[PDB]
């Protein structure tokens, strides 16, 4: 019984996920997909100054 | 003079166009990617330093 939860304990710090920086990852690609969202949007709008020129 | 085959305040214009430009795309990209140094044309020792920084 004792070495079964020192084994155990062993196990889970290699295959189990850390929810504290997991949910952190999270956040920052989500701020980072709109801000990269709205950039390309204004992005594709750039062949327009020839129009003026033109 | 009042000459037609060449139109100097066009030229100085157009390259005060470029540049803006230049400096816009440049800027566009800048907040795409979140980082200030994308390449060595930015910031050469910042470069080493933050690899460094990374290992």
């Amino acid at each position: 019984a004792n070495t079964q939860a020192n084994v155990a304990d062993a196990k889970s710090r290699i295959v189990d996920v850390d929810f504290a920086k997991e949910t952190s990852q999270m956040t920052k690609n989500q701020v980072l997909q709109q801000t990269g969202s709205a950039m390309l949007a204004q992005a594709n709008q750039l062949p327009q100054v020839a129009l003026s020129l033109l | 003079a009042i000459t037609v085959n060449t139109n100097v305040t066009s030229l100085k214009a157009q390259k005060n166009l470029n540049t803006s430009a230049s400096d816009l795309a440049t800027s566009m990209e800048r907040l795409s990617s979140g980082l200030r140094i994308n390449s060595a044309k930015d910031d050469a020792a910042g470069l080493a330093i933050s690899n460094r920084l990374n290992s």
